[PDB]
RNA sequence: AGGGGAGUGAAAUAGAACCUGAAACCGUAUGCGUACAAGCAGUGGGAGCCUACUUGUUAGGUGACUGCGUACCUUUUGUAU
RNA sequence: AACCCACUCCCGUUGAAAAGGUAGGGGAUGACUUGUGGAUCGGAGUGAAAGGCUAAUCAAGCUCGGAGAUAGCUGGUUCUC
RNA sequence: AGGUGGUCGGGUAGAGAAUACCAAGGCGCUUGAGAGAACUCGGGUGAAGGAACUAGGCAAAAUGGCACCGUAACUUCGGG
RNA sequence: CUUGUCGGGUAAGUUCCGACCUGCACGAAUGGCGUAACGAUGGCGGCGCUGUCUCCACCCGAGACUCAGUGAAAUUGAAA
RNA sequence: UGUCGGCUCAUCACAUCCUGGGGCUGAAGCCGGUCCCAAGGGUAUGGCUGUUCGCCAUUUAAAGUGGUACGCGAGCUGGGUUUAGAACGUCGUGAGACAGUUCGGUCCCUAUCUGCCGUGGACGUUUGAGAUUUGAGAGGGGCUGCUCCUAGUACGAGAGGACCGGAGUGGACGAACCUCUGGUGUUCCGGUUGUCACGCCAGUGGCAUUGCCGGGUAGCUAUGUUCGGAAAAGAUAACCGCUGAAAGCAUCUAAGCGGGAAACUUGCCUCAAGAUGAGAUCUCACUGGGAACUUGAUUCCCCUGAAGGGCCGUCGAAGACUACGACGUUGAUAGGCUGGGUGUGUAAGCGUUGUGAGGCGUUGAGCUAACCAGUACUAAUUGCCCGUGAGGCUUGACCA
């Protein structure tokens, strides 16, 4: 049974399935679209927008709370510098998810994830 | 465990009356007229009226 | 669940001064043993706690005649007659159930004096 | 619960020290006994110059247990051991004195006796 | 029997007596029932009064329905039930609330019991597990044997086997209702009640009664 | 890769895995039958429908319904076994 | 510990494997383990002895000959009246 | 997932060529994606009992280091 | 014959230990009777420990299930 | 055609072990003995032994007897027995033997058909559709102790001790549930060992079985909580009758009229019109033309496709895939956000005290999964496909 339960096994451990999605929104936040499987694309957001809303407000403790979270230091300083002002009077809802069709190799399905506000 | 008898030509051709494919749910695109799955980015990078990827 | 927190906050009217694990506290338990109803005091170290509303509880234990003995109240039924606190401990955990394998002078605990 | 093979001491004076289970009375199939539960016993240990022996069959009552009792406004209370009190043929206590608290459950017509000899009633 | 109300289902909590007991319930709230339509013997057979609760928004109402609803100027809900009435006279559009239950009234609840999926046998059928050990192979869990040699020489039907823990509809009986809420529109009912948070529950004055 | 034309040839459905090209086996098209019915699948009877021409005492294809009906070989006193 | 071995459970049994794996186990300066080269063989060899081993073959290896051994025993034996 | 002789063999802990985390160097084991039923395999925790299991404590749980104190019957006087 | 009989151990012991002698059918280098140390050796009994069990519950990975690709096996007189 | 015993799961008979109804008794009562009717439901745990049995210990209302390949190894085991090793007694010159002992000794198979447990697709139910239904039929369930009152009454010299009727509380079994008591909770919070890294200090992160641990939300769950077995009606069994002749009496029977059991039919719960005998009720939708005939339940073309269904998407205490349930901008379906709740237990930085480890303050701080409430910020498009165009004929009765 699975009863009111929330999360995707995705055939990791979970310890792996914590890097991958630390790894995923590194990207996300350095090239603002990145392509991907549509299960893990809706794992995401309940990672990556947790942390948009973190860097609206400008602290040290803050700051290392995302260090400890993205171990990344591009991370934090593109978080904290452009996302967060950014969407400083947005309530939420920073990326949106596209469906794209099937990859070749094992059709497998894929979503596209953009920041909602890219500059281009 | 296997048969004791070899299946029949009729007898295999009714298990596959069910084998039968699906089609999709397509769509075509009011500004350009191309068609694409439903709820779907198109292969030219259009959705609901908005150039999205531009590949 | 809006409609059972009015049903369950209608019947939270009892005073329930504030006490922490850790602490010894006096209960006055109601007892009737027939037509007449008297008072009985519990004392012992509270060594769990339990906040949900109505449904709340707590855990104290004590040593009667060379046993242990542990009781579990629920906190706003009417058998819990009142409560005090006689002494405020200092204590790291929410938890103390490691009280469980201590006996005497181990299962001491340090006074919160401030 | 106490069932058969569980080892609890003597709450009693009438000289043994721990007793096993060998029987939970009152029923077909019946698991566990509670506090207030006739059992069925053998005597492990004994004192040299006691009113029971070793290896002694005889009845006892649950008293105490780790497992606890439970009342109607919801509450429990547990206890560090399980113990017992040896009994007669007619049902009544061996001993003449009692050690360590007891419960109001067991404050029926035929252990009454034993309710009033205990330093404390829970 | 014969007549009752439709109700969804909130969840459990106390009620405390003065005295000091704890007694376990469950909270039904009863939106108003209304009067759809009303079955006689002349006109379909048997006896009955066919009744709905709650809303339902307009784009989800098919004209069938509209216009079904519109006879009884009655507005339409989820659902619609049929009560099996005795000698009772109701009119098309009547309200039925928690009006006609009292404190003591022993009444029985029928809802939807919660769904587990594909059981096995120990747990649909309370079956006794093999060896976990002593030289046990592979079959821990398993059902064991299931017929005899030559003779039937096939299993009977009705065989304990395993697979769905229904989502199925069961009645408890002889419930005591605690408190009667007219105001709130809450029935207090001691005990437990079938199905999950919200679903949708029937309570009926208890067919055996009597003790 | 493989094909559709065009050409060569008496003939490419003689195209190089190349004379002829059977059967098992696998498909596409058309006609009739088949979703309340129990078994060696056939046969005695038999309506209806389709096709052809001699327009029905005819030929071809299907076979609703119904009576009977437990494969072949070997070995045996004896086999649906 | 390495290295040599193979006591127990489980898995695997159409295996990853025609004898393995994980987890535990024994010996581990000696009657030890191991590389290279050499010697002994078919009624023969070798054997701290189990009828063990002698190229996944052993109460007498493999290969080719006598040789189409012999088989009072099973099986099969082909068109018509 | 087997077998195959010899040589080299760093850091921090450590008695160590054990073990753990790393260096130089090498690799992610040539089908993937989902979902999170029974059941099978390999594991974690478990109320109250504590061998009642079973042919049998099989399996599992448990013990586990260094220093010091202390240690029985028996003995071939080494031992145990 | 036989679970011989007596004693001990257990609430209860066809197994175990100590004896008795009626040895179906022990017996002295196919050695008799003992024996410290040793044994992945056989039998019995304790302490600790426990999912072995009462009686199973939840959780974690690998399969099973679905989708895409590749693609076996034993078996088989014919089957409405 | 795998042969004992154990485990798991059973199904039937009645020659009935308990519970139910009776006759006789060498039946005072409480207990019994024997026979008749009755198969609804029940019907031990252990010590020894490979044992089935048996004997013991302690229970129980009771610990039934048998059939089913002495039920059940393509469901498990492998202690016994019946391969190969070794030993004892006995027999044989010996190789060896014993239905005599003793220690050791590999249990294969991915389910085609019938069967069974679940869950779908197609078609039909005579125009189609949304919804609610009757019940032919079938399954489930059905056990029982003790205590108290009648009443220390009937009975009996006493000891002792009821029938009938009423109330309470248990055991075993089943269902549902998660308020409480607990378990779990590798998705929440802390402590800590070794090592590597983030330039370094501080602070953090990876790996070590989740490294080892201490707690714990939702969900799931039992050992926790609630409920159940009925009462009652009918037709009967054995049995007990009333009236009553054949046969002036007698006689339950021949005519007639009764009482009567956990068995049978209902009553309680669940499924149920594929019940092809395909039932019923409420409401909704569709009201254009030609052509050829082999001239009517016919075929073809143009036009027009409603009620509704599906595809698709966002999901679900629903789920293997399905199906089922809610929603799709006229929107709270999912995520986020904002509040709260819950858990953990006083973060970082700074300031003080100390030589330092550490302490103290800011500070019940910081963080917080699945929970509660609100909010269109993100995602649920602006579409396509099925489904048509008033529903045959005969007979009868009412209307016109
Ligand atoms: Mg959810
Ligand atoms: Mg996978
Ligand atoms: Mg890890
Ligand atoms: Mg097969
Ligand atoms: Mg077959
Ligand atoms: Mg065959
Ligand atoms: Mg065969
Ligand atoms: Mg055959
Ligand atoms: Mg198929
Ligand atoms: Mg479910
Ligand atoms: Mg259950
Ligand atoms: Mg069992
Ligand atoms: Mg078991
Ligand atoms: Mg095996
Ligand atoms: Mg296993
Ligand atoms: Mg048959
Ligand atoms: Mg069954
Ligand atoms: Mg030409
Ligand atoms: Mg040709
Ligand atoms: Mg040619
Ligand atoms: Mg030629
Ligand atoms: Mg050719
Ligand atoms: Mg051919
Ligand atoms: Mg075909
Ligand atoms: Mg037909
Ligand atoms: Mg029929
Ligand atoms: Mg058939
Ligand atoms: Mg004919
Ligand atoms: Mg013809
Ligand atoms: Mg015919
Ligand atoms: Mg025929
Ligand atoms: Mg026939
Ligand atoms: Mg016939
Ligand atoms: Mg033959
Ligand atoms: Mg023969
Ligand atoms: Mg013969
Ligand atoms: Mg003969
Ligand atoms: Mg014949
Ligand atoms: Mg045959
Ligand atoms: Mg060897
Ligand atoms: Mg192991
Ligand atoms: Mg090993
Ligand atoms: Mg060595
Ligand atoms: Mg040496
Ligand atoms: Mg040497
Ligand atoms: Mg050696
Ligand atoms: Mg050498
Ligand atoms: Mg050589
Ligand atoms: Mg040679
Ligand atoms: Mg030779
Ligand atoms: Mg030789
Ligand atoms: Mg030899
Ligand atoms: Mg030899
Ligand atoms: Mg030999
Ligand atoms: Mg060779
Ligand atoms: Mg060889
Ligand atoms: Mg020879
Ligand atoms: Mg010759
Ligand atoms: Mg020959
Ligand atoms: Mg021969
Ligand atoms: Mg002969
Ligand atoms: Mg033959
Ligand atoms: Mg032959
Ligand atoms: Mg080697
Ligand atoms: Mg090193
Ligand atoms: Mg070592
Ligand atoms: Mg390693
Ligand atoms: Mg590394
Ligand atoms: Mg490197
Ligand atoms: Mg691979
Ligand atoms: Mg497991
Ligand atoms: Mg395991
Ligand atoms: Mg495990
Ligand atoms: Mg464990
Ligand atoms: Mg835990
Ligand atoms: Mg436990
Ligand atoms: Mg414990
Ligand atoms: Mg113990
Ligand atoms: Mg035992
Ligand atoms: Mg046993
Ligand atoms: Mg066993
Ligand atoms: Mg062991
Ligand atoms: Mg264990
Ligand atoms: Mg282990
Ligand atoms: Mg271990
Ligand atoms: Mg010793
Ligand atoms: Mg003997
Ligand atoms: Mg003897
Ligand atoms: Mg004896
Ligand atoms: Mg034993
Ligand atoms: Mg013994
Ligand atoms: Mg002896
Ligand atoms: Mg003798
Ligand atoms: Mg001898
Ligand atoms: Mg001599
Ligand atoms: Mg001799
Ligand atoms: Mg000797
Ligand atoms: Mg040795
Ligand atoms: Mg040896
Ligand atoms: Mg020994
Ligand atoms: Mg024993
Ligand atoms: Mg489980
Ligand atoms: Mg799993
Ligand atoms: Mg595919
Ligand atoms: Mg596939
Ligand atoms: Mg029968
Ligand atoms: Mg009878
Ligand atoms: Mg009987
Ligand atoms: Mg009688
Ligand atoms: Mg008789
Ligand atoms: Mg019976
Ligand atoms: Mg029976
Ligand atoms: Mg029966
Ligand atoms: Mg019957
Ligand atoms: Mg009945
Ligand atoms: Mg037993
Ligand atoms: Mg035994
Ligand atoms: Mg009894
Ligand atoms: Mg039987
Ligand atoms: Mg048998
Ligand atoms: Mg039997
Ligand atoms: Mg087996
Ligand atoms: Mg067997
Ligand atoms: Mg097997
Ligand atoms: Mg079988
Ligand atoms: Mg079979
Ligand atoms: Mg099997
Ligand atoms: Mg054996
Ligand atoms: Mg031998
Ligand atoms: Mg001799
Ligand atoms: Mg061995
Ligand atoms: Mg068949
Ligand atoms: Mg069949
Ligand atoms: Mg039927
Ligand atoms: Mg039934
Ligand atoms: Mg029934
Ligand atoms: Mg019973
Ligand atoms: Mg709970
Ligand atoms: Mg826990
Ligand atoms: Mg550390
Ligand atoms: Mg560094
Ligand atoms: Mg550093
Ligand atoms: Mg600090
Ligand atoms: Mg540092
Ligand atoms: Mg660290
Ligand atoms: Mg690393
Ligand atoms: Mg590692
Ligand atoms: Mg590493
Ligand atoms: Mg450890
Ligand atoms: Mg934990
Ligand atoms: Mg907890
Ligand atoms: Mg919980
Ligand atoms: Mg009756
Ligand atoms: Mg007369
Ligand atoms: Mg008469
Ligand atoms: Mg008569
Ligand atoms: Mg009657
Ligand atoms: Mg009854
Ligand atoms: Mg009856
Ligand atoms: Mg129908
Ligand atoms: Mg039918
Ligand atoms: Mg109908
Ligand atoms: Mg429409
Ligand atoms: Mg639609
Ligand atoms: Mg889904
Ligand atoms: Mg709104
Ligand atoms: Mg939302
Ligand atoms: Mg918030
Ligand atoms: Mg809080
Ligand atoms: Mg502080
Ligand atoms: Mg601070
Ligand atoms: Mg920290
Ligand atoms: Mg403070
Ligand atoms: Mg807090």
């Amino acid at each position: 049974m699975r009863h009111r339960k929330s999360g995707r096994h995705l055939s990791r451990t979970s310890a792996h399935r914590k890097a991958m999605f630390q790894n995923m929104a590194v990207s996300l936040f350095e090239h603002e679209l990145i392509k991907t499987t549509l299960p893990k694309a809706k794992e995401l957001r309940r990672v990556a927008e947790p942390l948009i809303t973190l860097a609206k407000e400008d602290s040290v403790a803050n700051r290392r709370l995302a260090f400890d979270r993205t171990r990344s230091k591009a991370a934090v300083g593109k978080l904290f510098n452009d996302l967060g002002k950014r969407y400083a009077n947005r309530p939420g809802g920073y990326l949106r998810i596209l469906k794209c069709g099937f990859r070749a190799g094992d059709n497998a399905p894929m979503a596209y994830v953009e920041l909602v506000d890219r500059p281009v | 465990a296997v048969q004791q008898n070899k299946k029949s030509r009729s007898a295999r051709d009714m298990r596959r009356s069910h084998d039968a494919l699906e089609s999709n749910a397509l769509s075509v695109e009011k500004s350009t007229g191309e068609v694409h799955l439903r709820h779907h980015v198109s292969p030219d990078g259009f959705y609901r009226g908005r150039k999205v990827v531009d590949k | 669940n809006k409609i059972i927190q009015q049903i369950e906050a209608e019947q939270m009217n009892k005073e329930i001064p504030a006490f922490a694990p850790g602490d010894t506290v006096i209960v006055q338990v109601k007892v009737k043993e027939g037509d007449r109803q008297r008072l009985q005091a519990f004392e012992g170290v509270v060594i769990a706690k339990r906040n949900r509303g109505l449904n709340s509880a707590f855990t104290v234990r004590k040593i009667s005649n060379g046993v242990g003995v542990e009781r579990t109240f629920q906190t706003y039924s009417p058998i819990v007659d009142s409560l005090s606190v006689k002494r405020r401990g200092d204590v790291r955990k929410a938890k103390l159930y490691y009280l469980r394998a201590l006996s005497g002078k181990a299962a001491r605990i340090k006074e919160k004096l401030v | 619960m106490i069932q058969t093979q569980s080892m609890l001491d003597v709450a009693d004076n009438s000289g043994a020290r721990r007793v096993m289970c060998i029987k939970v009375l009152g029923g077909s199939h019946r698991r566990y006994a509670g506090i207030g539960d006739i059992i069925k016993v053998t005597v492990k240990e004994a004192i040299p110059r006691g009113k029971v022996k070793k290896g002694q069959v005889m009845t006892a009552v649950v008293v105490r247990t780790k497992h606890g009792v439970r009342r109607t406004d919801g509450s429990i209370i547990r206890f560090d051991g399980n113990a017992a009190v040896l009994l007669n043929n007619k049902q009544e206590p061996i001993g003449t004195r009692i050690f360590g608290p007891v419960t109001r459950e067991l404050r029926t017509e035929k252990f009454m006796k034993i309710v009033s000899l205990a330093p404390e009633v829970l | 029997m014969t007549i009752g109300v439709v109700g969804r289902k909130c969840g459990m909590t106390r009620i405390f007596t003065e005295e000091g007991v704890s007694i376990p319930v469950t909270v039904i709230e009863v939106e108003p029932n209304r009067v759809t339509q009303f079955k006689t013997e002349e006109t379909d057979g048997y006896r009955a009064v066919q009744v709905t609760a709650g809303e339902r928004r307009a784009s989800r109402v098919t004209k069938a329905q509209a216009g079904h609803f519109a006879k009884a100027n009655v507005a339409a809900g989820r659902g619609v039930w049929e009560f099996r009435l005795g000698e009772e006279q109701y009119a098309a559009g009547d309200q039925i609330t928690v009006d006609l239950f009292q404190a003591g009234q022993m009444v029985d609840v029928t809802g939807e019991s919660k769904g587990k999926g594909f059981a096995g046998t120990i747990k649909r059928w309370n079956f006794r597990g093999q060896d976990n050990t002593h030289g046990n192979s592979v079959s821990h869990r398993v059902p064991g044997s299931i017929g005899q040699c030559q003779t039937p020489g096939r299993v009977f039907k009705g065989k304990k086997m395993s697979g769905h823990l229904g989502a199925e509809r069961v009645t408890v009986q002889s419930l005591e209702i605690v408190r009667v809420d007219a105001e709130r529109n809450l029935l207090l009912v001691k005990g437990a009640v079938p199905g999950a948070t919200g679903g949708d529950v029937i309570v009926r004055p208890a067919a055996k009664a009597r003790g």
